[PDB]
């Protein structure tokens, strides 16, 4: 697994991860990445959408497995333990997901990645996200609970 | 002499058309050999 | 099994190899057959399609079992080994798959040739290859991974 931190005045702002099929970075934040291999690599960023393209040479390529439909509730492994929940993001503890680790994906225990953070501050006394995946049918498409700020 | 001669020109090049066309039909038939669903087409399947 | 290399020079230069139904010899590279009740045979080469015609007496005729659809990810016996994918070509060692060694069947463990190579060098810190095999209903399509060459 090859999961970065986004190098801004020499410290983290962001985190890149690379995915199956295609490399990711997370362009909602800015800073020079600290892999070189990326540094050379030319930036793909839609009107929402702040993913970079792939161009890793296929030798690295997919280095993670995509996420397919049928969401169960079940523990997804995720930086700070497992997540549990399927209806939207997992409540996760208070404090917890706050700011500043912008790109951090959460992954199936089967190494599948179900989604990509992109906020959720805050959503009460638990904590949902703001994250992208495939809506049904693999659609890229993102949800954002109201009340989400870049985490 | 000339209108035969051009009319005859036109004929043999329509044959050669005639029998490209004729071999490029022929190329799909690389799944006769093997042994598949009739394809239900001009020519003929078992 | 019957799986001959192709006399070019006196030394190997293809690898000759009859399937179920149809005799096959690959045609993409040239040589004087080894065998030599295959050294009378007319030779049927379509425009991308580099196969020889069937035309062995039907006392040796099918001497392998032709491959269906549904092609499962699991081990398929190799000439170097089992292979496992399903999405594309096996993910075959480095080093392996390079060049010189082309006509080779890919077999299932049933004695069921699910494909046959004809190139895909290199793809990467793994390698695929270029194979033909039928495409979803029966239909001998050959698929291509871009960075392609004879093995």
């Amino acid at each position: 697994d090859k999961t970065f931190p986004i190098m801004l005045n020499g410290q983290v702002n962001g985190y890149a991860c690379v995915v199956g099929g295609r490399v990711f970075k997370p362009l909602h934040v800015e800073g020079r990445i600290d892999n070189e291999q990326l540094a050379a690599i030319k930036l793909k960023k839609a009107s929402i959408y702040d993913l970079e393209y792939g161009d890793v040479p296929q030798c690295m390529k997919s280095d993670t497995l995509q996420y397919t439909s049928d969401k169960p509730p079940g523990f997804y492994n995720w930086h700070h333990g497992a997540v549990q929940y399927e209806n939207n993001r997992f409540t996760v503890p208070r404090g917890v997901g706050g700011k500043g680790d912008s790109g951090r994906p959460i992954l199936d225990n089967k190494g599948r990645v179900v989604a990509i953070v992109l906020g959720g501050v805050n959503e009460g006394s638990r904590t949902a996200l703001s994250v992208v995946t495939w809506n049904q049918k693999g659609v890229t498409v993102k949800d954002t609970p109201e009340g989400s700020e870049p985490w | 002499c000339t209108c035969v001669a051009i009319i005859m020109v036109s004929c043999v090049t329509s044959v050669w058309l005639l029998c490209r066309t004729r071999n490029l039909c022929i190329t799909p038939y690389k799944l006769a050999p093997n042994a598949q669903v009739p394809i239900l087409l001009a020519l003929l399947c078992c």
